[PDB]
């Protein structure tokens, strides 16, 4: 329910849908190529995309909130594993940004580096190779 | 609609903390039949003394004639002890060392009351007060109504909102006193823009040009219509609650030359709320309403007292740091931040020449300083 | 007729849902003393589940028969040492240690 | 209703011209509206119809 | 809970409100101005240097993604070579840049830099995109001379403000060779100036000093700032002697 | 609320339980020795000794609330009317009296003018000649922004 400003969901929160379309592919397609979709169920890994691209089009009213804050926003039922999910994505676009120079300068963290999301989607592909050239799998 | 639902033996609603709401207006003839209350003169006199005392207690409660009972006034008045608290085993002795230890420690003199000085002439400003004529004495029993208010924001903002004034009022006043009363440099503030022509003077403040304010009191919304410029603010407040299933009842209107303080349905101490000039808000507490006493100042139109005019800190020119602001800058082509202060020899000779002419592209606005009412 | 007897619920969005698929069945889990007794309650019966389920109050059957499994993958060798040292059947010290552990656990928890 | 206060909203909307006032463009125009012919935004229609 | 009553989650807004914005009456909401600290010279430091690298690498980053679809595409020895020598040259590029050092980058003060995305995404909303455009302007900025006079400028500032006549101190300062803001050699000149003192009293005056002691007096206590306010040339110092 | 007098009070109150009876008499033998008077002078008189009366007149008037014994009622009774009596500073402060708290008073003085007790009811009639009252709707004024 977030695309509408109905009474329930402040103004602040509403995004474009396209964009948050568009943005949850490109973070599901990063999740895919990281091994990201094999033997976990769908459902939390795109909940945990959408989620972090709802914060990164607007870093700055949204950073505060969390995963159950979004999904009782969005009156959805959160997958128990989204938590890891979401952990998980956050820690390779983490060792994704340590590659782009500004980034790893930046010196960011987990919760800091949803902003930058925009920048790690543009040039994906370079650096989960240079990720990879350092696989997933179970901790 | 009379009077809403309110009983004059006020009940607590959260012990000590709210009281339900009543009829202040029935304040003034309960608690002055339930004791006749006369004796507001200060006709104290300055033998036959005491024969007056005899033939009226005698009387009225004593029913012997002896004058045994001047024991109390011996006592009292001829044995009171220019003196120092030691050599008793108190414990207010103790705390009273204690305060003069602290004092002696850092205290140096006395005048760092300047804070306490404020109340302490407000106060005395209630004092031997007398009339201007026999007409214009308040009656017997008026009612008196004390009142407080928080405009500013510019106190700690990592803080409760302690710091602003206090107020009090009559019963008998029309309520119109009380509004024209209330001082907020809001209305002080000019429109427009003044970097076209810093000469041009203040056409016309905010006082005139927005004079709309009202007061909320138990779903009681008065309007004032004196002048025909103002207008009805309430027309939102109903419409956005009668628009929704809210929970709000319907709320009744009236108007403000007409309605005194009595018939106001009120509790004390809760936070109501007063608006004025379009959104300009002012959390209100009704903290004390008593009768009139002895004591009080005498003149009735003279009583909207701002009994405690709380400090302000007057913010000084960012440039010199010598003077008091009166223009605050808006895009300036030098000021290392925005919302930079300048006053008047500052403001000149930062952008204008020595004829006048406006140098580069900036804004500005009259600042009048909070401290033009503190 | 009910006079304010339940409370209105909202349950189901009728929208899509997610899919579970999981029971988590609750297991009560297992203390060192606990296991302790366990372990020797083991030794003094053998491996009859139904007097073990019987004498465990605290426990259910299947609790039992999966700490045992567990053991048997993980600890077989306590389980073979347990198996080959015994006791006379007890079911009244049993008990009274039961109550100790019981005890113990109260404590545990108050401090 | 009173002189000034007829006075002094008229021109919050209306622009005086030859001595008779004129509603503002942008009242015309709001800034979410655009030409019904054109299509172009209010911004230029207000600079055109000023 | 301070502000209003009507606080919800989601307070609502009046009509009047539009209008009492449109007419610039900003008077108390927007005098909320703060300092600064460490952490935000750092984030504000590193926010600038990454704004900067990025501006310079995107171009490059880009051409070589370019060049990797291109040699995927294309199929011929020559131009494979070719594209990869040209992706070797933009790889020294990209590594040189990388490691360039923090003193180059940084620009001037006028630097063309996106404040508006620095402010949302670095900064996270903290301070307004003027905020921090200024104050990397003039206020955090390696080209400021952080030392302070030798009471050797202030004479040839005050001649030239003079010669002049005081009107942009801008090409005062920069004429003067100070390597400094205007506002910071001004609050300087203006401290060793001598112009904002008075002198010996009159007696008009004192009907003013007295008609506003009689006007917002209170007690033994008398507000000198307010003089101060009203009356021009007198500081607070040595006011208070003109009523002790 | 003054910490140094919650003590000073309870500890003034233990003469007040000395006392033999309500008569008068006892308060005259008690002056003589506590001097509770002490500080009503002091070493400088400002909003400082001001709110300190004031605090002083309030916290003591509470120890008059009904639970209290007959005899601790007196006591609290003939203390506040000294107070008052021997307020020698600028202002007069008036005790603050509560609209429920004039319900007790009410049987207390009727138990005292019927027990004949001349002194008792005499004291209070000085009190009302001296309009030593602060008619309040409450007994203190609090706000929730703590």
């Amino acid at each position: 329910k977030l695309f509408q400003a109905s009474p329930s969901v402040p103004a602040k929160y509403v995004e474009d849908k396209e964009k948050m379309l568009s943005r949850t592919m490109q973070l599901v397609e990063l999740a895919n190529e990281t091994w990201l979709v094999t033997g976990r169920h769908p459902l939390p890994v795109i909940t945990a995309a959408t989620f972090l691209a709802w914060q990164s089009l607007q870093p700055a009213d949204r950073l505060s909130c969390s995963l159950a804050r979004f999904c009782k926003l969005a009156n959805v039922d959160l997958p128990y594993p989204a938590s890891s999910r979401l952990q998980e994505l956050l820690a390779v676009l983490l060792r994704m940004a340590e590659q782009l120079a500004w980034l790893r300068v930046l010196r960011l963290d987990k919760r800091s580096v949803v902003k930058h999301i925009g920048d790690l989607l543009q040039h994906r592909q370079s650096l989960v190779r240079s990720a990879f050239r350092d696989l997933l799998l179970p901790p | 609609v009379s009077g809403s639902g309110g009983c004059n033996f006020p009940e607590y609603e959260l012990p000590e903390l709210n009281t339900r709401a009543f009829h202040v207006g029935a304040f003034g003839e309960l608690w002055r039949g339930r004791l006749r209350g006369a004796g507001d003169l200060s006709l104290r006199e300055p033998a036959a003394d005491s024969d007056r005392e005899d033939a009226a207690v005698a009387r009225d409660l004593d029913c012997s004639l002896e004058a045994a009972a001047e024991l109390r006034a011996v006592c009292g008045l001829d044995k009171l002890k220019e003196v120092i608290p030691e050599n008793t085993d108190l414990v207010t002795l103790g705390v009273r060392k204690r305060f003069l230890e602290h004092r002696e420690e850092t205290i140096t003199i006395d005048r760092a009351c300047r804070q306490e000085t404020f109340v302490y002439e407000m106060e005395s400003h209630a004092i031997g007060k007398k009339p201007e004529n026999s007409a214009d004495m308040i009656e017997e029993g008026e009612l008196i109504l004390s009142v407080n208010i928080l405009y500013p924001v510019i106190f700690h903002k990592h803080k409760e909102h302690k710091p602003y004034q206090t107020m009090l009022v009559l019963g008998s006043q029309k309520l119109t006193q009380l509004r024209d009363s209330i001082r907020c440099v809001s209305d002080l503030q000019i429109g427009g823009e003044f970097s076209n022509t810093p000469d041009q003077a203040p056409e016309h403040i905010s006082k005139d040009l927005y004079k709309s304010a009202f007061f909320y009191f138990e779903g009681t919304f008065y309007n004032d219509k004196r002048y025909p410029e103002c207008r009805d603010l309430s027309r939102t407040i109903i419409e956005w609650s009668e628009s929704h299933d809210r929970g709000y009842g319907k709320f009744q209107t009236a108007r403000m030359e007409d309605f005194t303080f009595n018939d106001l349905c009120i509790k004390l101490g809760f936070p109501y709320l007063y608006c004025h000039q379009g959104d300009c808000e002012h959390v209100i507490v009704i903290t004390d309403i008593r009768l009139v006493h002895h004591d009080d100042c005498l003149d009735r139109t003279l009583y909207p007292l701002l009994i405690k005019k709380h400090w302000l800190w007057t913010r000084k020119c960012f440039v010199c740091k010598m003077y008091t602001a009166r223009w605050v800058t808006n895009n300036d082509s030098f000021a290392p931040e925005d919302p930079c202060f300048f006053c008047d020899v500052c403001f000149r000779m930062l952008h204008y020449d020595s004829e006048g002419n406006k140098l580069g592209e900036f804004l500005a606005y009259p600042y009048v300083d909070p401290g033009t009412f503190n | 007729c009910v006079v304010e007897e339940n409370d209105p619920i909202f349950e189901r969005g009728s929208t899509t849902t997610y899919s579970s698929f999981r029971k988590n069945y609750y297991s009560k889990p297992w203390s060192n003393k606990e296991t302790d007794m366990f372990f020797l309650a083991i030794s003094m019966v053998g491996t009859d589940f139904s007097m073990i389920g019987q004498l465990f109050p605290h426990r259910a059957r299947i609790e039992i028969k999966n700490k045992f499994k567990r053991e048997e993958k993980t600890n077989g060798w306590r389980i073979d040492k347990a198996f080959q040292e015994k006791r006379p059947f007890d079911f009244d010290f049993f008990a009274h240690l039961l109550q100790k552990v019981l005890a113990e656990e109260e404590k545990r928890k108050q401090k | 209703i009173d002189s000034v206060a007829v006075l002094r909203g008229i021109q919050k909307v209306a622009m005086l011209v030859q001595g008779n006032w004129v509603v503002k463009s942008d009242i015309l125009y709001p800034k979410d509206s655009s030409s019904p012919h054109s299509g172009v935004p209010a911004e230029v229609l207000c600079r055109g119809r000023d | 809970y301070f502000k209003d009553k009507v606080t919800g989650v989601g307070p609502p807004a009046n009509e009047d409100t539009r209008e009492k914005a449109a007419q610039g009456i900003k008077a108390f909401e927007e005098l909320l101005v703060t300092k600064w600290k460490n952490w935000e010279k750092a984030l504000l430091r590193k926010s600038v240097v990454s704004d900067r690298l990025q501006r310079l690498l995107q171009p490059k980053l880009l051409k070589l993604e370019y060049l990797h679809q291109k040699q995927s595409k294309v199929s011929s020895e020559l131009e494979r070579q070719a594209l990869e020598k040209q992706g070797r040259e933009a790889e020294k590029e990209i590594q040189d840049i990388n490691q360039l050092p923090e003193e180059a980058l940084l620009g001037n003060r006028l630097d063309s830099h996106d404040w508006e995305k620095i402010s949302n995404i670095n900064f996270e909303g903290s301070r307004s995109a003027e905020e921090i455009r200024k104050f990397w302007q003039n206020s955090e900025h390696p080209s400021i001379n952080k030392q302070e006079w030798s009471r050797e400028e202030e004479e040839r500032l005050q001649a030239i403000a003079a010669a002049h006549g005081h009107l942009e101190w801008q090409k005062i300062a920069e004429e003067l060779g100070t390597s400094r803001s205007a506002f910071q050699c001004l609050q300087k000149f203006q401290q060793h100036n001598k112009a904002l003192k008075r002198k010996e009293w009159t007696e008009e005056e004192d009907r003013m000093l007295t008609q506003l002691v009689q006007e917002m007096r209170v007690g033994s206590h008398i507000p000198y700032r307010r003089i101060v306010y009203y009356m021009e040339g007198r500081d607070s110092m040595q006011l208070i002697y003109r009523w002790t | 609320t003054p910490p140094g007098l919650q003590t000073d009070c309870e500890a003034l109150l233990s003469r007040f339980q000395e006392t033999d009876s309500v008569r008068f008499e006892d308060f005259t033998e008690l002056w003589r020795n506590m001097k509770f008077g002490t500080i009503f002078c002091g070493r400088m008189r400002n909003l400082e000794k001001n709110m300190f009366t004031k605090e002083a007149l309030a916290l003591a008037w509470r120890y008059f609330l009904p639970p209290y014994t007959f005899q601790i009622r007196v006591g609290a009774l003939y203390l506040l009317y000294g107070l008052y009596n021997t307020q020698l500073c600028q202002p007069k402060q008036k005790i603050r009296v509560a609209l429920k708290d004039w319900d007790e008073v009410l049987k207390f003085q009727q138990d005292l003018v019927n027990a004949q007790h001349f002194d008792a009811a005499y004291i209070f009639r000085k009190l009302r000649l001296d309009r030593a009252f602060h008619f309040t709707a409450m007994p203190k004024l609090l706000s929730y922004r703590m």
